[PDB]
DNA sequence: CGCATCCGTGAGTCGAGAGCACAATTTAACACTTTTGTCAAGC
DNA sequence: GCTTGACAAAAGTGTTAAATTGTGCTATACTGGGAGCCGTCACGGATGCG
């Protein structure tokens, strides 16, 4: 899940000089705390509790002191598809975005008329990286924007 | 009943004319009583 | 400056520049120019055109340049910038007089660097650090990343308050609100006549 | 949505009467004050330039109450006594 | 329930209304049966905004899959 | 310490660099501390000794 | 549809000023004054209209000592 | 640390000797000023040297209402008073004192610096053991301190919970963009609160001109008095002896003729053309 | 006060009352009836926002006839 | 020549006639001017009034070279009266009707 | 010298939406005195 | 109508006790940040890198 997929990208973690570590898992929902109309009624986020679990490893000695932490109030979807916050219902539209890839493309030139080729790659996260052909025959890259 | 606007390049005697007190404090106001702090912004 | 010290003389930052403004002569400078302009033909003419352009300025005229060095900013009516108790008793207040602030906050710590003899290097980087505000106190972002407040929204500077669509020429100046104004939708009325 | 900020008949030809003072800064600077025919006036003013100004006339030299702050010797010698640094100052002297 | 079902371009990490061009506003042939050609808003945010398709469905790596017959001789 | 208006200092082109003839890249250092600039030299007593 | 003529139509006399600018706020929700924007500037100086086009921009708008004497009169 | 002292001393003992006269040999002289040199050149070495230990410290209070670069310089004048109390003697590492004094100038510079309503350090103390305590009761209750809870954790009373919490908020910018685009900001539907409003600055102007006219002048001399009494000919009240201080009427007469005019003003007929401006 | 305002209250005997009104009144151009009341109290849990002790919540619903300058589709 | 000109600068063929007839009396030197095409927006910023090229476009760099340049404005250009709240010189506005 | 990079500017007009220890400065708090007004009989 | 006189009721000062606030100090050792970066799009014009 996607939950589960953000807490095993951040953990595990060790420190600077690295001597010990911690780490999270197990993600739970246990039940809402009100129900629909309540939260309507009352002006209040219709939210459930998260809880995780989360390991702490002494490595000089080989300790585990793992147990459950409160993660806060995750908001929760209604039967309808919305969110109720503050006593209002809310909707999260779905975006559409440019996948990130690699992408190639050819221009025309205006001095020479050659036609030229590019290419980036798109990530998620990370520098730019594109290459490039000029018009003096020659094949180049752009290194985060240098 | 205007004749002409003239604009020039301040001094720092022209700023220091225009002026009826240095600031020297940054303070606005106070948390309460809600009043102009002395020598400050909003200094009366 | 050890080897020939009271050879020459030597410096960094706007009072550097103050100093070489102040032994600038401009009249020699404008002749020069213009003996360049009639010779030379090539990029040179273009770059002399261009000085002269500004130079010609504080030639001819009763001002000099020594405007561009400031030693005392001014500071606006605290009405333009007003601190407005909100309904409920919260504060609005225009981040302009948070820009000042800072200027003053920095223009103090300063001071108490050269009072008591500070290392060069500090005092160097709290002058550079004044230059920074009072930069970005009349015009944000311009030279380098905008200061921002909370979020990441960045600050409304002096020049922002009247550049572009917005400010005061195009919506406070050309044009404006007025009273005895209405607005409503319109119906076909075929009885009426033309007036 | 609404804030708020932190009307009598005008009337020029009478109006308390006030005498004026006179001050000169450091800098040579004069600047005059109206005030009230309480008078009360005291002996050193703020004026505009942010210097203080003492009057014209001069008369009431302040005592000038005020003690010097405390420097890096007096923090010295919080931790030091004399013979110490008369000690040290003998080893240093010699090189 | 139009709501729900909507499509936006804009927001965080998309396009901004004053930086599109003609080109990404035009209806493309790959929208046919993901998303609707005709519904969309009137005004500056016309073919930035749209609705998906009454068949149409999400690819978990986001990609709208819609539904065909298979036909064979 | 004195402070350079931003206006003159940089505005394509630069007021400062124009009048003075130091290119903004170089005008820049100078202001934000970089770099030295000489601002007199003595010829007379150069040439004495 | 949601358009009803009922909840558009304010009309203004007299009402709130901005902070600053001293001018009429805008919007229904308070006694907005509707805004004379520089298009109507230019058809009226087409028409050579110098004094109406002088009174909304000074009398009607921001005008402070102006506007409660013309209240007055 | 050592050189430091020994220049401190050296210009101390030149001091002190100055006022006595008694020149001293020119080679002791020159000496003495070489030693406070060097103390003054090792004092600066001291602190070039520790600016790194200044950054480490200072980079730690990011993204508090303060720029990265004031809290170290914050940090390096705390260094600077560190270096004044530096302690040789006792052979500690001079990091471990350092870092107190650095962090001291840090926080106290915050506290002073980060908001644009200044709180006294006092008071952000107080507000910090607030935030501590309830950061610590959040993880145990699971659900969110009740003021009462938090008021008897630090041994005050509710209300002075709530009064810190309104202590605590920030002022927002005057400057935002409610209206989803680069069209409107907060300012522009705040109205003033002060500006004149145009109808009932005409109908002062009407009961001042329907007042001063009619019913003060039917009353002959006798309205002399009611105008120095409420001040409404120059915005002076004036008690009773006022008065008799200049003219010959005594005391009780004028409270005497204050009471007559008040009975016989009231009459309908000339009490009911004011009693439209009451509100 | 101002003088006149004293004058004005002698001489009706009407106390300077140490109140301001500050009731919520209809905004301009509504109508309708009273359908709903809301109240929540400090003392009666009401876990309101801090220094707010009422919170008073009134629905008024009207119903509106096609007219004149309604739009239709 | 001996005229106030700079060399390279665009001079209203008005003024520019005028210099030219006032040297040449005592002179005898005039300048040598060449017809050019200019655009709108050029044409406006290059208006004698600082006031109505601030409102037009570019306001820093206007009012920047009217500081260095420290020129006064003459309040009549139909645009800067509306700003400064005078009655325009135009239709009812001016003189004749006025 | 000349080419590629970089920079500034423009975008319809209305709408609806961490802590303690002092020393110094200012404030409430009470007591008391002076000024103001009130009631009574008076000729 | 115009005074005199005997009394509560407020306007003003004095002096203390209390609340608020401005500075200073704390000794294991600790020694160069981190946010980056997202389709205009065309137009000139200045800059600066080689």
């Amino acid at each position: 899940g996607g939950l589960e997929e953000v807490l095993a990208e951040l953990s595990p973690i060790e420190d600077f000089s690295g001597s010990m570590s911690l780490s999270f898992s197990d993600p739970r929902f246990d039940e809402v705390k009100a129900s629909v109309d309540e939260c309507k009624d009352k002006d209040m986020t219709y939210a459930a509790p998260l809880f995780v679990t989360a390991e702490f490893i002494n490595n000089n000695t080989g300790e585990i002191k793992s147990q459950t932490v409160f993660m806060g109030d995750f908001p929760m979807m209604t039967e309808k598809g919305t969110f109720i916050i503050n006593g209002t219902e809310r909707v999260v539209v779905s975006q559409l975005v440019r996948s990130p890839g690699v992408y190639f493309d050819e221009t025309i030139d205006k001095s020479t008329e050659k036609t030229l080729h590019s290419v980036k790659v798109i990530p998620g996260r990370g520098a730019w990286l594109e290459f490039d052909v000029d018009k003096r025959d020659t094949v180049g890259v752009r290194i985060d924007r240098k | 009943f205007f004749d002409e606007l003239r604009i020039g390049l301040a001094t720092a005697d022209d700023i220091r004319n225009w002026s009826y007190g240095e600031v020297k404090k940054p303070e606005t106001i106070n948390y309460r009583t809600l009043k102009p702090e002395k020598d400050g912004l909003f200094c009366e | 400056q050890d080897r020939y010290g009271e050879y020459f003389t030597g410096a960094m930052g706007a009072e550097s520049i103050k100093k070489l403004i102040e032994n600038f002569d401009i009249d020699a400078e404008a002749e020069s120019l213009r003996e360049v302009i009639r010779s030379g033909k090539g990029q040179k003419k273009l770059r002399a055109l261009k000085r002269l352009k500004v130079v010609a300025a504080f030639q001819q005229s009763g001002n000099s340049p020594m405007g561009m060095v400031l030693d005392a900013v001014p500071v606006i009516p605290p009405e333009l910038r007003p601190m407005v108790q909100l309904d409920g008793g919260r504060f609005a207040t225009s981040d302009l007089n948070d820009l000042y602030r800072r200027v003053i906050n920095r223009n103090n710590r300063l001071k108490r660097l050269i009072d008591l003899g500070a290392p060069e290097i500090i005092v160097n980087n709290e002058k550079r650090m004044l230059q920074e505000s009072v930069d970005a106190l009349f015009d944000n972002g311009r030279r380098g990343r905008p200061v921002t407040g909370p979020g990441n929204r960045p600050l409304k500077s002096l020049s922002d308050l009247l550049k572009g669509k917005q400010g005061r020429f195009r919506q406070n100046l050309l044009g404006k609100r007025v009273d005895y104004s209405g607005r409503s939708v319109i119906v076909v009325g075929p009885q009426l006549k033309l007036h | 949505l609404r804030g708020s900020r932190l009307y009598e008949t005008d009337r020029n030809h009478d109006l308390a009467p006030r005498q004026v003072a006179r001050y000169r800064t450091d800098n040579g600077e004069e600047f005059d004050v109206p005030f009230a025919d309480d008078a009360e006036i005291p002996g050193t003013w703020l004026c505009r330039n942010g210097l203080e100004g003492t009057l014209i006339e001069g008369d009431v030299p302040e005592p000038k109450k005020v003690k010097p702050p405390r420097t890096h010797w007096d923090m010295l010698l919080e931790r030091r006594s004399v013979e110490e640094l008369e000690e040290l100052l003998k080893e240093r002297l010699d090189l | 329930l139009t709501h729900k079902r909507r499509l936006s371009a804009l927001g965080p990490g998309g396009l901004s209304r004053e930086r599109a061009g003609l080109e990404v506003r035009d209806v493309h042939p790959s929208h046919y049966g993901r998303m609707c050609p005709i519904e969309t808003p009137e005004g500056p945010n016309i073919g930035l905004i749209g609705s998906l398709s009454v068949y149409a469905r999400v690819n978990p790596f986001g990609f709208i899959e819609t539904p065909y017959r298979k036909v064979e001789n | 310490a004195p402070v350079t208006h931003i206006w003159y200092f940089k505005g394509v082109p630069s007021r400062l660099g124009y009048l003075l003839d130091l290119a903004p890249k170089d005008l820049e250092k100078i202001i934000y501390f970089a770099a030295y600039v000489i601002t007199s030299v003595d010829d007379e007593m150069r040439h004495n000794e | 549809l949601h358009h009803l003529v009922d909840d558009k139509i304010h009309a203004r006399s007299t009402g709130p000023y901005s902070m600053i600018t001293q001018q009429p706020l805008g919007g229904k929700a308070q006694f907005g004054g509707q805004r004379f924007g520089e298009m109507e500037c230019w058809a009226m100086q087409a028409y050579g209209a110098a004094y109406t086009l002088q009174e909304l921009l000074t009398i009607k708008s921001d005008d402070t000592v102006g506007r409660v004497k013309v209240y007055e009169a | 640390a050592k050189r430091i002292e020994a220049g401190l001393y050296a210009t101390q003992k030149l001091a002190e000797l100055a006022e006595k006269g008694e020149k001293l040999p020119v080679q002791q002289r020159r000496d003495m000023q070489w030693i406070c040199r060097d103390g003054d050149r090792a004092k600066n070495h001291l602190l070039e040297a520790n600016l790194r230990l200044v950054v480490s410290l200072a980079k730690r209070y990011t993204g508090r209402g303060m720029a990265f670069l004031d809290l170290i310089q914050e940090g390096n004048l705390g260094l600077i008073r560190a270096v004044e109390k530096f302690d040789y003697t006792k052979g500690y590492k001079f990091s471990t004192y350092a870092t107190w004094w650095i962090r001291q100038a840090i926080t106290r510079a915050m506290a002073d610096q980060a908001r644009t309503i200044r709180i006294p350090v006092h008071m952000v103390e107080v507000i910090n053991k607030l935030g501590r305590i309830q950061r610590e009761l959040l993880q145990d209750l699971g659900r969110e301190p009740t003021p009462e809870e938090l008021a008897k954790e630090m041994d005050i009373t509710p209300e002075k919970v709530l009064e810190i919490q309104q202590y605590a908020r920030e002022p927002i910018s005057l400057d935002q963009t409610i209206g989803d685009e680069g069209d409107s900001q907060l300012g522009d539907f705040i109205e003033d609160s002060e500006a004149v409003v145009a109808v009932d600055a005409v109908s002062f102007t009407l009961l001042q001109d329907q007042l001063q006219s009619v019913l003060e002048t039917l009353s002959e001399r006798e309205a002399g008095v009611v105008r120095l009494r409420f001040g409404l000919t120059d915005g002076q009240p004036r008690t009773l002896d006022e008065i008799g201080q200049v003219y010959g009427v005594t005391r009780e007469r004028i409270r005497q003729i204050e009471s007559k005019t008040m009975s016989k003003l009231r009459h309908p007929s000339r009490s009911q053309v004011l009693r439209d401006y009451l509100d | 006060l101002t003088p006149e305002e004293r004058l004005l209250r002698a001489i009706f005997g009407e106390k300077a009352r140490e109140v301001r009104d500050t009731s919520l009144k209809v905004p301009h151009g509504e109508s309708g009836k009273v359908i709903g009341i809301r109240v929540f109290s400090r003392e009666d849990d009401d876990e309101l926002p801090a220094g707010v002790n009422e919170l008073v919540r009134v629905y008024v619903a009207q119903k509106r006839k096609i007219s004149d300058g309604d739009k239709l589709a | 020549g001996s005229t106030e000109f700079l060399p390279g600068s665009l001079t209203e063929r008005a003024e520019f006639e005028a210099e030219n007839r006032r040297v040449v009396a005592e002179g005898g030197e005039p300048a040598a001017g060449r017809p050019v095409l200019m655009g709108i927006t050029k044409a406006s910023l290059a208006t004698d009034s600082w006031l109505s090229a601030a409102s037009f476009q570019e306001t820093t760099r206007v009012l920047t070279d009217a500081a260095i340049n420290c020129r006064s404005d003459k309040l009549n250009g139909l645009k800067e009266n509306v700003i400064i709240g005078k009655l325009i010189p135009a239709g009812t506005g001016i003189s004749r009707y006025r």
